[PDB]
């Protein structure tokens, strides 16, 4: 016995074809912009290190709870000619 | 059991025409089972046509973007977009294909030849540059000679 | 009197001799030179003065320049030695600077120069975005020493401007979120320089750390990013390149909860047994012994992995980094996985191991072998060894 | 030792409590200053201004996470839309703008919940912490399809739980933990006395909660 | 100490046998394990039973590692010796025979260590051992293999810093001077509650167990119900009870209530059990959380009976998992729906499993009726209603024991044949332990 | 009607003859296709666990309700205990300071 896979391979295949119909971009904006808001603004986190744990623990969360995942990232404004 | 006729080749054998970049049509023979990428690797095409499937535990596996007609989209095998697989899927069209997809863009491996097959017109897709490794990478531009049957191990690292 | 200074001097005519030396050699059509290699290796060991952690740099670099065959690039490694030995004993922001400046410099040179085949756009490419992120990192170096100097008047590393001279050596170790360098060197560049950049600068620059720095500020932030980065990371990426770099990143977070809490002794413990598991993953032509890198490097128990580990996680919790320290312990769970990983793809599947055909037959097996007898140095790591 | 009849130190306890252990011939701590701003931010007797002083830090996370999808949307952007400098402008910075303020909301409910129920029930314990989670984590729960307006309040409350356990409890219960010098209520095994605290080079998080653990800077 | 390196340097010759000799490799790596039992007979004649408490000591130096031996540990040690060359009886390959090898150095070590970061260094170095023979390519399961190792992985992470917390508190980890000395016994038992309740299935990290131990192979789960199930009972009496017996009072009514859900939730789920494997291996760990009850109650002679507890399981539960091996090797299936009528085609077989079924409901005449009668002495001694808990739910115990002896023996005989000479000599040792330990233990 | 040993012992495999060799897989089972389903089926049942009313409700009253009943059977046994053998009140887990571990040397 084998599962069956769950839907239409049309309907499966252009699912898994969204959203790629563009041209990569190169990482060196990613990786320069990175190493800009590190060097300009990580001197900001030196206090924070004194402040309540329950403050730096709830900032944690808050801060993975609005995290954008990277890998597999889409926007609908790649495809559209108007804002 | 009885005067039945004996199993020959000719029974399993799946044609396929085939193509290239360059516009240039080819014969493909194949066998029922076998995968399209396969049978593309074994007629004698060039290395810069084939790229790793970029799952985990798969990357042995050389596969080719392809074009399929519309008669033929339901013999594709079912991926679905939320497992693993799907997911190596979408990696694979993220960074191989880019913008050179389109609505028939398929890969080779998840083809699996049989009589449904038989007389089926594919046409090889371009790919943009890609790098596994220092000993498997594709610079952009297929100008070599050198077939992917002739390599002796498919190596992961 | 320059009679304290006789080893520059033996530095500088011994580099003088070699390039004349190489030069001859050239003159002849020699296809090989490992008459040039020993003489290098002479000249390192000459130049190298009688500390541990110097010995230790040195020792590594000799047993580095047997994968590397060309005349310019060992005269790179060399002159990357140069800077990666003087390092360690910089004390101001001169020397530093310099030192640091030299070893990018070699580097950028070497992903240019050994790249071949269809890797060697992707290895240019490469070495082009880690020059233009290092220049600006040594921009920010600068700049902020030009500060210090405005203000203090003398070449005292104190006061508030350390903090991003701090930015800069975490920029040199690839500590997350600025890791990306060596994420993208990890993919294209060639396998020996890989092997390089995991052991060599990061022995340099902690060195240079436990030597002359200190600073008023904490790097628990960075130990965060790194080490949840670099875990969740090797956990999702299939190349296996990439699941190296990203290990290296929570390798090098642990390194800096080291660091952090004080104790030198567990960073440099945990170092040298990274080190040498370098020395075998990047020489590796069994791929069996694969899988004896991935159990020492997910930290099981009586392999040398879980000795380095684990100095660092009693040192920790002796000082009570409770939350630096539990963050480790959920990814040394999460590690687990991909080192699995590494054992399913080499461990569990046929052996094949290809013949060498043009000479030099498995011309690595002794380093890798001895490298190997990891599972023999856990008698001397469980006594008070490495303080 | 060992016997299938009892197990002695289940019953072979001290008959009265002990005096403090002398761990150094010297007992004044060194440490660095605390800078005033986390003073300030430590005090809960105003619960606004307990909310006023750790909101920010909270809403930083939101800035940090709205820059990244910022960055992120702009790359994608074709130039038909990115050259529109304007609107480019308004799309990023509201964005980021967005992200920031529900931060900020966030943290702000989260420090005045936890203030108040702190000064209605007068005293401090773990039940404002788990009270204040469970208001923020509805806060950001509601209006989604359900397991998540219990799922939220439940993480919430436990990111609450893990502070005050890790944070706050655990340094509480080893304010005498000694690793130097003689063993704590064991003076008479004889481990040597040492003239001072050992002098530690640590990082600003990670500092001694009593003057006897460890001596801090360089 | 000279005798283990012999022994262990022995065992290790297997490797070098060229494999072309497959009777000298049977012989060698079957007498490499019958070497260690005799062995650990001679351990109990030299053993002084009016003597102290700690006897055969060793320690090597300061590389912590250090031995002794204790009556629990004596009785489990004799245990292991037992089973391991009904392993070696049911395995085929040189690579089964070193990884059940390897196994047996680790586990006869572990289990007379007085060192908790040797305890620590030599129990969980077993586990990509356990990972490879659960998850293997053709007939394993690696989402079993996965579970097993993640979730004792997490609770030795949890152990490890509260290990290193009472070491540098007083300057050792060696368990005579850890339980002489004052620590901060809340963290460290927390620690030791870590480890020792994935170790022991105790609800709610218990998940790991069905999918392991069914996943595995015969020997497999032979070696993982009959021996490393007891590494957290011998845990607990070795090294949590005499450090932190504080925090074994305080802990007490959420160690209670963990052992009474276990049993409850565990006995319930194992009633709707399809597959016979499955239904061996829920069975488990309602014993297990009597056992950690009659532990915990610290009562009577509360070491004494638990100890006994964990014997009878060791020697019943591997047997019911023989069993099951047999009909799986010779019939390819665990299903219940695929067997029937087994009295009319395998009598000795199914007299084995009735036998075997008897024994682990505890009925008399069998070390189990012993073990958990003073088990519940241990625990009516601190209340009568943690004792009747576990009296008035014995009915759903012997629900589904003889829902599947009787669905699988009796009914139109369908399945394979009797046992053979091999089959009945794996299953032999263990009965006549049985027999023995039921009528006639003590003397 | 298979020859698998020689009159004097010695087991031959039978590998190119033509009648079929009694092995260890002669009985094995001649599988359902819906037994095998069905079975496939529990063995992946968590993946039909789902948040519906009945599911939360009786999560609710028989797992969390039985494991608070158990909770509360243990510290009444656990204080019933201590006062039945002399002792004041005990401390457990989060009950403030208090005694724990009687002394032996002590009459209660
Ligand atoms: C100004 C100029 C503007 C420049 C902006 C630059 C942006 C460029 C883009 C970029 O960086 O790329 C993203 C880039 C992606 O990383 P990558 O190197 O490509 O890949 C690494 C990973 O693979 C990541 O892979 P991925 O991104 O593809 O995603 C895979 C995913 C995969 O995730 C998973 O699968 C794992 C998830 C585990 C659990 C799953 C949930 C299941 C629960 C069950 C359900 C029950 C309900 C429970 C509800 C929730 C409870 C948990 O991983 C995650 O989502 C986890 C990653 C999060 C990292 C967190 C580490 C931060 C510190 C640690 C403390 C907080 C951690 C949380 C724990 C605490 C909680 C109490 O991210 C980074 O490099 C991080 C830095 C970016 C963040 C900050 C940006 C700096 C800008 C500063 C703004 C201005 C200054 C203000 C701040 C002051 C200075 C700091
Ligand atoms: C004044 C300073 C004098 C020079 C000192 C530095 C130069 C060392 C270079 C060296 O030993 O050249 C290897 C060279 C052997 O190279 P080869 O036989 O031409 O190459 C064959 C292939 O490499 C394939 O053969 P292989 O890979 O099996 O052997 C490679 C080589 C070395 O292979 C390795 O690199 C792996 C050895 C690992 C041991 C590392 C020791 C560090 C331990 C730290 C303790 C503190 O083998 C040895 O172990 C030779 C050691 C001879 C004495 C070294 C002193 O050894 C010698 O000819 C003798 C050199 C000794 C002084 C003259
Ligand atoms: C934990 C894992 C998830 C929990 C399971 C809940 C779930 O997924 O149920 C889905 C399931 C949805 O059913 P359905 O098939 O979509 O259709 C039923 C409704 O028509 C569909 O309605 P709906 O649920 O989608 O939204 C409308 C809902 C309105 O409910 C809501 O909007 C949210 C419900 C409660 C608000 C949450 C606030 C705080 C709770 C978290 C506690 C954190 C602890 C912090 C310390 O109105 C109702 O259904 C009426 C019943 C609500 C009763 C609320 C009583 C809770 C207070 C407890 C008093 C004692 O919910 C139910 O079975 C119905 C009851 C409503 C929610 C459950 C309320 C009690 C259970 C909470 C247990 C958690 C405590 C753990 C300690
Ligand atoms: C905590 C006490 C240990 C008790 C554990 C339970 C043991 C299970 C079986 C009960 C047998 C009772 C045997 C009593 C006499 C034997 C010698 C003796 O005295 O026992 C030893 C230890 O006993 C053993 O090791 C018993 C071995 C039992 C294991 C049997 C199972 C293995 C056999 C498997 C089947 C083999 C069949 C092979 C034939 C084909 C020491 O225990 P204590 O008397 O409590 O020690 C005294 C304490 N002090 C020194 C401090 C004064
Ligand atoms: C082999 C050479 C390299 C071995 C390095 C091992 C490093 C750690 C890897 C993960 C742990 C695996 C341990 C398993 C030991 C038991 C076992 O199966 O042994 C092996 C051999 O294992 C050994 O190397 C045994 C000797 C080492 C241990 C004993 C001496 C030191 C103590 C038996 O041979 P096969 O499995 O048939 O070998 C075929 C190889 N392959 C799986 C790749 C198809
Ligand atoms: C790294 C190495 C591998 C892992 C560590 C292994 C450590 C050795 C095993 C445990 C050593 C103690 C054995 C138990 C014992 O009571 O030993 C005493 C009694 O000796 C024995 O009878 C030992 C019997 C050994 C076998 C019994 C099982 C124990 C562990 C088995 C290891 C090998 C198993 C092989 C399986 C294939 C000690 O005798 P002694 O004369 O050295 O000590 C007396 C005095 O103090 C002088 O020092
Ligand atoms: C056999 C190996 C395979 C062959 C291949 C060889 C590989 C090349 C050579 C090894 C490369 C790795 C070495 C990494 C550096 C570790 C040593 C750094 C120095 C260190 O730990 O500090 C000293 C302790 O030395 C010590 O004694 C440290 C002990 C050793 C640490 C390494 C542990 C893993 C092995 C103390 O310095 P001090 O107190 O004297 O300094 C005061 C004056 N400044
Ligand atoms: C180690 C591995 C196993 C760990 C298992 C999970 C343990 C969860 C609880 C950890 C300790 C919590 C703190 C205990 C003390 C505390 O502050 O809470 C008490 C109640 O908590 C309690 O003790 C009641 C909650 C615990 C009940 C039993 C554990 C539930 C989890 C497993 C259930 C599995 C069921 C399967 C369906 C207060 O008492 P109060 O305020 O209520 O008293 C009313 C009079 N003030
Ligand atoms: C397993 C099930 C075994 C039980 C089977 C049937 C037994 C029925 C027993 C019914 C009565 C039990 C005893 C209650 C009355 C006696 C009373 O003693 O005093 C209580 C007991 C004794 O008080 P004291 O003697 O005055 O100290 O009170 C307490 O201290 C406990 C009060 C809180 C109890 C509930 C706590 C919440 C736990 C939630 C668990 C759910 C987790 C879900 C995770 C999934």
């Amino acid at each position: 016995y084998k599962p069956e896979v769950p839907g239409n391979t049309v309907d499966n295949w252009t699912e898994l074809r969204a959203s790629w119909n563009k041209e990569r971009a190169s990482s060196l904006g990613t990786n320069y912009y990175l190493n800009v808001a590190v060097m300009g603004f990580a001197y900001w986190l030196n206090e924070a290190y004194y402040f309540p744990p329950r403050t730096l623990y709830v900032g944690a969360l808050v801060f993975f709870a609005l995290y954008v995942r990277k890998a597999y990232f889409s926007t609908p404004y790649a495809f559209k000619h108007e804002y | 059991h009885g005067p039945a006729q004996t199993p020959t080749v000719f029974d399993k054998l799946v044609e396929v025409t085939v193509v290239d970049m360059n516009g240039i049509r080819h014969r493909v023979r194949g066998l029922q089972g076998q995968s399209l990428a396969q049978a593309l690797v074994e007629y004698g095409f060039p290395d810069t046509y084939f790229f790793p499937n970029m799952g985990f535990y798969t990357q042995h596996i050389v596969d080719a973007h392809v074009f399929v007609p519309k008669e033929f989209w339901g013999k594709v095998q079912n991926v679905d977009p939320e497992s693993d697989d799907g997911l190596a899927v979408k990696r694979m069209f993220r960074d191989i294909v880019q913008d050179y997809q389109r609505d028939t863009s398929f890969f080779a491996s998840y083809i699996t030849l049989g009589a449904e097959h038989n007389g089926m017109t594919v046409g090889i897709g371009p790919i943009k540059p890609w790098i596994l490794h220092s000993e498997w990478a594709f610079a952009g531009v297929h100008d070599s000679r050198n077939k992917q049957f002739d390599k002796p191990t498919v190596e992961i690292w | 009197a320059a009679a304290a200074a006789m080893i520059e001097l033996d530095l500088c005519f011994g580099l003088l001799l070699l390039i004349l030396f190489g030069l001859l050699s050239l003159r002849n059509g020699h296809v090989s030179l490992a008459h040039i290699r020993f003489i290098c290796q002479c000249w390192l060991v000459m130049i190298t003065p009688l500390e541990v952690q110097d010995f230790a740099l040195c020792i590594l670099t000799v047993v580095l320049l047997q994968s590397f065959h060309s005349f310019e690039a060992l005269l790179f490694l060399l002159l990357a030695y140069i800077g990666q030995l003087y390092m360690m004993h910089s004390c101001n922001l001169v020397s530093f600077y310099v030192c640091l400046e030299a070893q990018t410099l070699c580097v950028v040179v070497l992903c240019g120069l050994l790249a071949r085949g269809a890797s060697t756009s992707f290895s240019v490419e490469a070495a082009l975005k880690f020059l233009l992120l290092s220049a600006m990192v040594s921009g920010m170096a600068l700049f902020w020493f030009s500060a210090m100097y405005q203000r203090t008047g003398s070449l005292d590393m104190v006061g508030q401007e350390t903090f991003w001279i701090l930015l800069v050596m975490l920029f040199k170790l690839g500590v997350a979120p600025m890791h990306m360098w060596s994420v993208d060197l990890y993919g294209s560049i060639p396998k020996s320089l890989l092997l390089y950049l995991s052991t060599a600068p990061k022995l340099s620059l902690f060195t240079f750390w436990a030597s002359s720095w200190h600073h008023d500020f904490s790097v628990g932030v960075f130990i965060l990013f790194s080490m949840f980065i670099g875990s969740i990371g090797a956990y999702g990426q299939p190349a296996l390149r990439s699941l190296f770099a990203y290990s290296t990143i929570n390798e090098i977070g642990l390194l800096l909860l080291a660091v952090e809490t004080a104790g030198f002794h567990t960073l440099y413990q945990h170092l040298g047994i990274y080190i040498i598991t370098q020395l075998l993953l990047w020489n590796l032509t069994d791929k069996r012994l694969f899988a004896l890198c991935a159990v020492s490097l997910a930290g099981l128990p009586p392999f040398a992995g879980f000795f380095g580990k684990a100095w660092i996680f009693w040192h920790a919790m002796s000082v009570q980094a409770f939350s630096l320290l539990a963050a480790a312990l959920f990814c040394t769970l999460l590690s687990l996985v991909y080192y699995l990983r590494v054992i399913r793809l080499f461990w569990t599947a046929p052996v094949h191991t290809a013949a060498s055909f043009t000479g030099a037959p498995n011309q690595t097996t002794l380093t890798s072998a001895c490298a190997v007898a990891l599972a023999f140095a856990p008698v001397m790591l469980v006594k008070p060894f490495v303080i | 030792v060992f016997s299938g009849a009892f197990n002695t130190p289940s019953s072979t306890t001290a008959r009265e409590p002990y005096a403090k252990t002398k761990s150094s011939e010297a007992e004044y701590g060194v440490d660095t200053p605390v800078p005033a701003s986390a003073l300030k931010a430590a005090d809960k007797h105003d619960a606004l201004a307990y909310a006023v002083a750790n909101a920010p830090l909270i809403g930083l996370a939101g800035l940090a996470a709205g820059a990244q999808e910022a960055y992120m949307t702009f790359e994608r952007l074709p130039p038909t839309l990115s050259r529109q400098h304007f609107k480019q402008a308004q799309l990023l910075l509201g964005i980021i703008g967005k992200k920031t303020a529900y931060a900020t909301l966030l943290g702000a409910v989260f420090s005045f919940t936890d203030a108040t129920v702190e000064n209605m029930r007068g005293k401090h314990d773990m039940t404002s912490g788990m009270v204040a989670g469970a208001v923020t984590g509805f806060l950001f729960g509601m209006g989604r399809p359900m397991p998540q307006p219990v799922a939220w309040p439940l993480a919430f409350a436990g990111a609450a739980v893990a502070a005050d356990f890790i944070g706050e409890l655990m340094p509480k219960y080893m304010k005498d933990y000694r690793i130097y010098g003689p063993v704590v209520h064991r003076e008479n095994w004889g481990d040597p006395v040492p003239p001072r605290p050992p002098i530690l080079d640590t990082g600003a998080a990670v500092r001694p909660s009593d003057p006897g653990q460890f001596w801090r800077g360089y | 100490m000279f005798i283990s390196v012999l022994l262990i340097l022995f065992a290790l010759c297997v490797t070098l046998i060229p494999e072309a000799h497959y009777h000298m490799v049977r012989v060698w790596s079957f007498v490499a394990t019958i070497i260690p039992m005799w062995v650990v007979t001679w351990m109990w004649w030299n053993f002084d039973a009016s003597g102290h408490g700690l006897q055969m000591l060793v320690i090597l130096g300061r590389s912590h590692l250090a031995f002794g031996i204790d009556g629990v540990a004596l009785s489990l040690m004799l245990l292991t010796t037992v089973l391991f060359p009904i392993c070696m009886m049911l395995l085929r390959t040189v690579a089964g025979f070193m990884t059940f090898i390897l196994l047996e150095v680790l586990v006869l070590s572990a289990l007379c260590v007085l060192d908790l970061l040797g305890f620590y260094i030599l129990f969980e170095a077993s586990l990509i051992l356990l990972f490879l023979l659960i998850g293997r390519a053709p007939y394993g399961s690696l989402e079993a293999a996965y579970k097993i190792v993640l979730y004792t992985m997490a609770g030795s992470l949890v152990l490890l810093p509260t290990l290193f917390m009472i070491y540098s508190e007083c300057g050792t980890t060696n368990v005579l001077y850890m339980t002489c000395a004052y620590n901060h016994q809340t963290v460290l038992g927390w620690g030791l509650l870590a480890v020792l309740a994935v170790k022991i299935p105790l609800m709610p990290v218990h998940l790991w167990l069905p999918e392991a131990h069914v996943a595995a192979p015969t020997a497999g789960s032979v070696l993982l119900a009959g021996v490393l199930l007891k590494l957290g009972g011998i845990g607990f009496l070795r090294f949590m009870l005499p450090v932190v017996p504080e925090f074994c009072v305080s802990v007490f009514p959420l160690v209670s209530t963990l052992c009474l859900v276990s049993f409850l939730f565990s006995t319930l789920s194992t009633l709707r059990q399809i597959d016979l494997k499955k239904i061996v291996a829920y069975s488990s760990i309602a014993h297990m959380s009597m056992v950690t009850l009659a532990i915990f109650s610290q009562s009577e002679f509360s070491a004494y009976s638990s100890s006994f507890l964990m014997i009878a399981h060791g020697l019943i539960s591997p047997a019911l998992f023989l069993i099951v091996g047999i009909l799986y090797d010779r019939a390819h299936t665990k299903f219940i729906l695929y067997f029937s009528g087994l009295g009319a085609s395998m009598p000795i077989g199914s007299t084995l499993f009735f036998l075997f079924t008897l024994g682990n409901l505890a009925f008399p005449l069998f070390p189990n009726f012993i073990a958990e009668v003073l088990c519940m002495v241990s625990i009516f001694a601190v209340h009568e209603l943690l004792a009747y808990v576990f009296c008035v739910c014995q009915v759903l115990g012997a629900a589904y024991g003889f829902w599947a002896f009787n669905r699988v023996v009796h009914g139109l005989p369908r399945g394979p044949a009797d046992v053979t000479r091999t089959e009945f000599h794996t299953v032999l040792p263990l009965l006549i332990g049985a027999v023995w330990l039921g009528i006639k233990p003590m003397a | 009607e298979a020859k698998q040993f020689t009159p004097d012992g010695k087991y031959m495999p039978g590998i190119f003859s033509k009648a079929k060799p009694l092995d260890r897989s002669t009985q094995w089972v001649h599988k359902n296709p819906y037994i095998e389903a069905w079975y496939y089926r529990r063995d992946h049942f968590e993946n039909e666990f789902v948040w519906n009313y009945r599911t939360t409700i009786e999560a609710l009253w028989f797992l969390g309700g039985f494991t608070a009943a158990a909770y509360a059977l243990s510290v009444f046994a656990f204080r019933q205990a201590d006062r039945r053998s002399g002792y004041p009140k005990r401390q457990i887990l989060g009950d403030e300071p208090a005694m724990v571990l009687p002394d032996e040397r002590q009459f209660y």
